[PDB]
């Protein structure tokens, strides 16, 4: 059927036969420590390592050293992978003026800078960090659903196997109640209490 | 008939408490190591130095055996991990020494 | 929104800090200044850029947050960009209440992940996790006396 | 790893290894009463002694 890329999770390639899809975003939902960063930064590494894939991680939020410390401590050597380049840290940041109001951000602005970091390490997978600085601003639901199709559909168009991370917030699977209807692949994590004992789980 | 279970059974010993259940299992990991194979014997309720001396008045040698580098027991209460890490970590364990016995 | 002069907040905060060279440092009630902000993107840069300039620092802060009608925060966006999150609760079941204590988000290393209940008592916080407790003792080959000597002898 | 600070909290310190992280601010959160104050204060004071 379609082309899948391997995650070098193990155990979920098996549950989705091959992996990710290949050329279209996927969006990872949970709530704060959920793992959801993790699993990104699981499939740009593994990439890299098992498949020769450069891969390109853009935060909205988190710093370069920040995004290399917090996986430290599991045994990936981030910072290897940086100074040999086959990894490159973007940091979009935003300040408060520019995130006031819909299409406040020039979303082409974004998509020069996102196409510059891309061929710098002539990235084939992405991971997007944090977005909801940037669409947290709009407010009107048909303007919202427009302009994140726009970003979907650019990615989508460059043939870039990309992960999107979004925070659940009070919703079923998104805050906004948008980009589940919009995307592909919708993996959900969670991590619940019962009995006072916390189980992580996953769901596609 | 033949001489006891097959090999690459699973067994269950059934049994109300005091009833020799720990024993039967250190019965088989001892001669398991015995003959020379390994053993690893998973305890969820009693410790490692009370385990040997409670078999030691059964006539098994369980200290022995460690000593010898052919039986691994691992004493861990429930409540230590959550239910997949006990999963992970004996499927780990079990990985490493290969045993031929596994209680 | 905006009202407040964040950098004259960070002006005040260095003064506090290089009087007595902190090291540590608490932030109790900050909600009165950020419940002014009424837009949820506005607001979220302001609490990153109040925590960039703590981390810039290198001061280990403690932010006091209040639940309110949410399940961590009243506003609901503080949790998604610190990097420890921890949670206490009171909750009462059969009238009888129950300090509980949870890491919600460390991120950096392994933790544990469970809900253990603790104790504020005359000497302060306590909490005795049961994922603390091993089977690791030493045995003895001494016996005990029960007082009765024909119970002895049935051993 | 990361650098960690001890709490003073004993069972804290156990759960978390070592301690809250050190140079990153972090966030304690809770309704009206539980003790959310006195966890900061607990940190300022044992950190000092
Ligand atoms: N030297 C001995 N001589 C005679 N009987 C013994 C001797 N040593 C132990 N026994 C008996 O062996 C029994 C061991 O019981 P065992 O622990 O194997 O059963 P169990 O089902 O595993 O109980 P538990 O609930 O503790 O797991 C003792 O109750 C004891 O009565
Ligand atoms: N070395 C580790 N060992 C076990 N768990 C870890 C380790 N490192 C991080 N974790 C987990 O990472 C979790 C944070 O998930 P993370 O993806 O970084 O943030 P978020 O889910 O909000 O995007 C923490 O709750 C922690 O349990
Ligand atoms: N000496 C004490 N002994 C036992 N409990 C105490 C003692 N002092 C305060 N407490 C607890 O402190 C609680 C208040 O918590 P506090 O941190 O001061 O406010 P908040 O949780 O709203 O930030 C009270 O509910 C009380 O039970
Ligand atoms: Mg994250
Ligand atoms: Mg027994
Ligand atoms: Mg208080």
């Amino acid at each position: 059927g379609i082309g899948k890329s391997p995650t070098g999770i193990q155990g979920f390639d098996e549950l989705t036969l091959g992996g990710l899809p290949t050329g279209r975003p996927s969006l990872v939902c949970g709530s704060a420590g959920c793992g959801k960063t993790l699993f990104a930064s699981t499939f740009l590494i593994n990439g890299v390592r098992d498949h020769g894939e450069p891969g390109v991680f853009v935060t909205f939020e988190e710093r370069p050293e920040d995004i290399v410390n917090n996986v430290a401590s599991l045994g990936f050597e981030l910072d290897k992978l940086i100074e040999e380049e086959k990894i490159a840290i973007e940091h979009i940041a935003v300040d408060p003026s520019e995130v006031a109001e819909i299409g406040d951000y020039d979303l082409e602005g974004l998509f020069l800078r996102l196409e510059l970091a891309i061929d710098t390490v002539g990235a084939k997978r992405v991971v997007l960090d944090t977005i909801e600085s940037l669409f947290s601003a709009f407010s009107n639901p048909a303007i919202l659903r427009a302009e994140i199709r726009r970003l979907f559909d650019w990615l989508k168009e460059r043939g870039l196997t990309t992960v999107i991370t979004a925070e659940r917030g009070d919703g079923a699977l998104t805050r906004q109640g948008l980009e589940e209807y919009v995307s592909d692949c919708v993996i959900l994590l969670d991590h619940r209490v019962e009995n006072q004992i916390s189980t992580r789980r996953l769901r596609i | 008939a033949g001489g006891g279970f097959f090999r690459g059974s699973s067994i269950l010993v059934s049994g109300v408490a005091g009833a020799g259940k720990s024993s039967l299992a250190a019965h088989f990991a001892a001669a398991a190591c015995a003959r020379g194979e390994r053993a690893m014997y998973f305890s969820f309720e009693e410790a490692a130095d009370q385990a040997v001396r409670n078999m030691r008045s059964l006539g098994l040698d369980l200290g022995r055996w460690r000593d010898a580098g052919l039986l691994r027991f691992m004493a861990t209460r429930p409540t230590f991990y959550s239910l997949e890490m006990h999963l992970a970590v004996i499927l780990r364990e079990v990985m490493r020494f290969e045993p031929s016995v596994v209680v | 929104i905006g009202d407040y002069d964040l950098e004259g907040l960070f002006l005040r905060l260095e003064l506090a800090i290089d009087t007595v060279g902190a090291k540590r440092v608490v932030l109790d009630t900050i909600e009165s200044l950020f419940s002014a902000f009424s837009n949820p993107a506005i607001l979220r840069a302001e609490i990153r850029r109040l925590f960039d300039w703590l981390k810039e620092r290198g001061l280990t802060t403690v932010i006091t947050a209040e639940r309110g009608d949410g399940a961590l925060t009243r506003q609901g966006l503080e949790e998604y960009v610190s990097d420890c999150v921890i949670l206490l609760d009171h909750r009462v079941e059969n009238q009888i209440s129950t300090r509980r204590l949870r890491i919600v988000k460390y991120r950096g290393t392994a933790h544990g992940t469970n809900e253990y209940p603790f104790l504020i008592d005359t000497d302060g916080f306590s909490v005795l996790p049961v994922s603390a407790l091993g089977l690791l003792h030493q045995v003895h080959e001494e016996r005990i006396a029960s007082g009765v000597p024909d119970l002895d002898a049935m051993m």
